[PDB]
């Protein structure tokens, strides 16, 4: 699950802003390395911690995955991205799974919940924690 | 033995104690260790004295051409015997393959060389491709994805293919070589001593008309077993020139990928064809092809007669709806050589698993490893998923990444994988909003089942 370290907020982070590489087949090793198990798709955010945080900040919206929560937040516009879709499986060994990656500019919506009162960082006291979608 | 440790920080005191391992371990795979040329003569200095060095694997890391210089340095002695290297990804440019393509001139023990994510461009490739030519030089398998290659580079390759009889793997994917290029690397295939096993040019600018001298290729390299084509403009029209190929009966080619090209429910009758004809044929991905439910129809009738041995269907974002999953349910039930199930990224919905999970709970299922990654999978399919999970055997890895399920889904599967009778091993959960209710029941069931790993 979850690595222990990480707060959901930094999950989140670990997952859609922080691309360390280029190439998602380089990018996604860090990640899928944590439980030694390949994502089927990861999409990268170009953009920053702090300005997901400010698109959490914009009216919140009913989550259109689900109506029950209206924790969701619609991005001000496009925003560049890369979407890492998985082509290539390699369980034995996830170093060996190959990604396709499109680069795009969208839309997107995003949960935000409070932050982890011991844990995360008090300069932002709502924080980004699942991407609901891409448009 | 081995020293393998990939996506760690090392600090200088773990560093200081990895060394010696450096100079005892037959295998040494540091991968995105955050390594540098500050520490490049420290592996050298380990490389030169370790007594059965047989596989050096150091990608992801920034060395540069300094750094990678100082690295192969080590391997310049009479005793070294390393079979397997990889500079993926470490900042390895043109100019440094000088040095590189000199350091296999004495290697005839090497056969792997991965060079992949390195920016050599076509005057690196002309240096490498000299060394390769050397009598002394034994390589059998060259990885060179994303390494800025045009077709300028398929002669000097086809060259090495010519004077090469070891050959054995090619891989060129994510280089803009283009149908010139590619058509110029099948001829040298066809005038090759070798006996490839595997020819990998995905996102190479393969067109239709590629597709004849591939057809070629695969009809009489008989050795061939993997053929990755994957993200080219092959079209139905390219399926139908390969078919024929595919069917020679001295083909035993064993995977076939050919997600995202161009390929419709037309082309898929033909790959059928194939299918029905040729029991080597054991993994095929048509993923992200527009195959629609006609094609996901003529692939499960094919599934359900006999020949047909695929061991792995790899079919996400084919357009699929829940419509055809009454047909993949009825290939569940009877197929008895199908392990792997990629049909992710289709508009399956709750309706279409519930009719997947019926097939998939009978007696004699043997489906291993089953991806409904973002199938608009809900908390309604999860009575049906758990009742499987329990009635099916064979299963050991699910994935329902991407889908919204609730505190209601969760507990329903929690209820089934908690028991001692459910064999499943992994469960992937990635991409879903998690409430703390939700979180705090997956967390035991990690701890109360030592043998499932619940991902994400």
């Amino acid at each position: 699950m979850k690595p222990p370290q990480f707060t959901w907020a930094q999950w989140f982070e670990t997952q859609h802003i922080n691309m360390t590489s280029q190439q998602c087949t380089n990018a996604m090793q860090v990640i899928n390395n944590y439980q030694r198990r390949c994502k089927n798709q990861n999409t990268f955010l170009l953009t920053t911690f702090a300005n997901v945080v400010n698109v959490c900040g914009n009216p919140n919206m009913t989550c259109p995955s689900n109506k029950t929560r209206k924790n969701c937040h619609h991005s001000g516009s496009q925003v560049p991205l890369i979407h890492c879709n998985l082509t290539t499986p390699s369980p034995q060994n996830i170093s060996n799974c190959r990604y396709a990656q499109t680069p795009a500019n969208m839309f997107y919506i995003v949960a935000c919940d409070n932050r982890d009162q011991r844990r995360d960082p008090p300069q932002y006291p709502v924080v980004p924690v699942h991407l609901d979608r891409i448009i | 033995q081995s020293l393998d440790i990939q996506c760690e920080e090392l600090s200088d005191a773990r560093w200081a104690e990895l060394l010696p391992l450096l100079q005892q371990c037959q295998v040494v795979r540091l991968d995105d260790c955050g390594l540098t040329e500050a520490r490049c003569k420290d592996i050298s200095s380990a490389l030169r004295v370790n007594p059965a060095l047989a596989e050096l694997n150091l990608r992801s890391n920034e060395l540069g051409d300094v750094g990678v210089h100082c690295v192969l340095q080590g391997l310049q002695t009479p005793s070294c015997k390393i079979q397997k290297l990889s500079l993926q990804n470490c900042c390895l440019t043109g100019a440094g393959c000088g040095v590189l393509s000199s350091t296999l001139r004495t290697l005839p023990t090497l056969q792997e060389l991965h060079l992949s994510d390195n920016l050599l461009g076509d005057a690196g490739l002309q240096l490498l491709c000299e060394g390769l030519l050397d009598p002394q030089c034994r390589l059998e398998k060259l990885q060179l994805e994303y390494c800025s290659l045009s077709a300028a580079s398929c002669e000097p390759l086809a060259s090495v293919l010519r004077a090469k009889p070891d050959f054995k793997e090619l891989t060129v994917s994510n280089n803009d070589i283009n149908e010139a290029g590619v058509r110029v690397l099948c001829q040298g295939l066809k005038d090759s001593p070798c006996q490839l096993e595997a020819l990998k040019l995905e996102s190479c600018g393969v067109t239709s008309d590629n597709c004849r001298d591939l057809c070629g290729i695969v009809a009489s390299k008989a050795s061939l077993r993997e053929l990755a084509l994957g993200s080219n403009k092959l079209g139905d029209v390219g399926m139908a020139e390969l078919c024929p190929g595919l069917l020679h009966p001295s083909s035993r080619l064993r995977t076939l990928w050919i997600w995202e090209c161009g390929i419709t429910a037309k082309g898929c009758g033909d790959l059928c064809r194939v299918l029905r004809a040729k029991e080597s044929l054991k993994e095929l991905s048509l993923a992200g092809n527009e195959l629609g439910d006609e094609g996901a129809r003529l692939l499960c009738e094919t599934l359900l007669e006999p020949g047909c041995q695929l061991e792995s269907l790899w079919v996400k974002s084919c357009s699929f709806t829940a419509a055809c999953c009454s047909h993949f349910s009825s290939v569940l039930a009877q197929n008895r050589f199908l392990l792997e199930l990629q049909i992710s990224n289709n508009r399956l919905e709750d309706a279409g698993v519930r009719e997947l999970c019926q097939g998939l709970g009978q007696p004699g299922s043997v489906l291993r490893v089953l991806w409904l990654a973002d199938c608009d999978v809900s908390d309604s399919s999860c009575s049906s998923l758990a009742a499987t999970l329990l009635a099916n055997h064979s299963l050991r890895e699910l994935d329902l990444s991407n889908n919204c399920l609730g505190d209601a889904g969760i507990l329903q599967l929690v209820e089934s994988v908690r028991q001692p009778g459910c064999l499943l091993e992994q469960l992937v959960l990635y991409d879903i909003y998690w409430s703390e209710e939700m979180e705090d029941r997956l967390q035991a069931l990690e701890k109360d089942k030592p043998s499932l790993r619940v991902i994400s």
